[PDB]
DNA sequence: TCGGCAATTGCCGA
DNA sequence: TCGGCAATTGCCGA
């Protein structure tokens, strides 16, 4: 994993990579927070985790209503188009 | 120097992390994306940042159809 | 384009 | 909680 919790890197012990919270964070009781590799900022993995989910959501909905896959912005294969500030 | 990208990375060359698509690819304007060792797909520089969104656009698109926060 | 080494990391064991 | 070495990965530089 690239992805080891704010918590488990300081102290140093194995991040349990699930959602919307790693073992340790869990049982300890605490907060399972991922510091973003680009952005550099913290992201509570739960946050992604309910995030997750309202696309969820979103995709039954817009899938019934007759709809599927969606153009973007930020992007995801070396085949989709780039970024530009403000504008799509 | 946190995570340099696909280009990049695999170009061997530095990279110099911004968001979201780092100069080097802005420049040229091929998309700029980050690429999961594990996998070894291409995947966004930034997945929040990706979901946020994504579900903005299939709001707007929700809107345009009636519905909501649904 | 890449050899290859700096610097980061995940995380073991104490 | 750390020393701390293994893997990993940034990136010079040619
Ligand atoms: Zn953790
Ligand atoms: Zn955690
Ligand atoms: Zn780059
Ligand atoms: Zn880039």
């Amino acid at each position: 994993s690239r992805t080891a919790c704010k918590r488990c890197r300081l102290k140093k012990i194995k991040c349990d990579q699930e959602f919307p919270s790693c073992k340790r964070c869990a049982k300890l009781e605490v907060p399972c927070v991922s510091l973003d590799p680009a952005t550099g900022k913290d992201v509570p993995r739960s946050y992604v985790f309910f995030l997750e989910d309202r696309l969820a959501v979103m995709m039954r909905v817009l899938k019934e209503y007759g709809v599927d896959p969606t153009k973007i912005r930020g992007n995801i294969p070396a085949t989709s188009d780039d970024e530009p500030f403000d504008l799509k | 120097s946190r995570t340099a990208c696909k280009r990049c990375r695999l170009k061997k060359i530095k990279c110099d992390q911004e968001f979201p698509s780092c100069k080097r690819c802005a420049k040229l304007e091929v998309p700029c994306v980050s690429l999961d060792p594990a996998t070894g797909k291409d995947v966004p520089r930034s997945y929040v940042f990706f979901l946020e969104d994504r579900l903005a656009v299939m709001m707007r698109v929700l809107k345009e159809y009636g519905v909501d926060p649904t």
